[PDB]
């Protein structure tokens, strides 16, 4: 087992995780956005 | 262990205890471990080892002994004293040492 | 009064009463409470 | 800052090791 | 507000079963 | 998400500045 | 701004079968 | 679709100093 220390660490990022999960579902539209913009530079 | 100690584990490869300390008959096999364990019997042949492994599954406790041209030994604690095993043991490897020499 | 009994390794794992009657309580209460609730968590382990 | 939410609290702050986690990990379970 | 007030009484209400497969429903559906 | 709750998403997305706001403060974590 | 306004409105309203056609675009005439 | 062609001509035509406006929003408003 870890230290104790460490098992409390992972239950902060779990209260992150529980918001991330609505903010993923958002997230995909910037994501794809963002992928196009830096490809067309590239074809260019 | 002194009994024992004058014969010396020399035709023996390796044994086996397992036991569930939890269980109640498991006091034979465990006074068994002792006899096999002591430095007096085991420093006989270094080479030859012993296995006194623990578990938490509830199997009764049962004692597996490894050989060379005598074959394996298993004997269960849960309805055998431990003297019974110790001398019936030593019957079973001294018939295996006339075998091999 | 008296410590429970270790669990077989084989037989699955087995968690204290208190343990199991908490995690109900938590999907009662709603996010913006549980929200209230976490900030002040956070302060005391720091 | 209401009673309910203080009692929370007092719960899982302070408790012995193998419990924290234990308490932890069926959540994960229910969430997913 | 009005509005993410009931997205709550939404999520507590769902069953175990339903919650599963809306992560990967919508995510598969949505991206 | 069933149609119920994902009308609600729906709903935050056309919010007001000020609730938007409010909305971002658990986006930026 | 209006132009964009205009696209998150289609993006929603679009069906299964027409997305489809938008993403074969960006993944492979863009490609 | 008809939707999805007039996006395509709207980014051709403008000009490279006012494009940086649109991506200014995305980058900056939305996040």
């Amino acid at each position: 087992l870890p230290s104790l220390p460490l098992v409390q660490g992972e239950l902060v990022g779990g209260l992150t995780c529980l918001t991330a999960q609505t903010h993923s579902l958002l997230q995909h539209q910037p994501l794809q956005l963002t992928t196009l913009l830096d490809q067309y530079i590239r074809e260019q | 262990a002194a009994a024992l100690a004058r014969l010396g584990l020399r035709p023996v490869k390796q044994v086996r205890v397992q036991f569930c300390p939890f269980e109640k008959n498991v006091e034979s096999t465990r006074t068994f471990l002792q006899t096999v364990s002591s430095e007096k019997v085991r420093s006989t042949n270094l080479n030859c080892s012993v296995i006194a492994d623990v578990r938490h599954d509830g199997s009764e406790p049962c004692v597996d002994v490894l050989f060379g041209d005598g074959h394996r030994l298993i004997m269960r604690g849960a309805h055998l004293t431990a003297l019974e095993m110790l001398t019936a043991f030593a019957s079973h490897i001294r018939a295996r040492d006339a075998a091999g020499s | 009064e008296a410590l429970a009994g270790a669990p077989l390794d084989n037989a699955p794992k087995e968690y204290p009463p208190k343990i199991q009657q908490l995690v109900q309580d938590i999907a009662s209460l709603t996010l913006l409470e549980i929200s209230d609730l976490n900030e002040l968590l956070k302060k005391t382990l720091k």
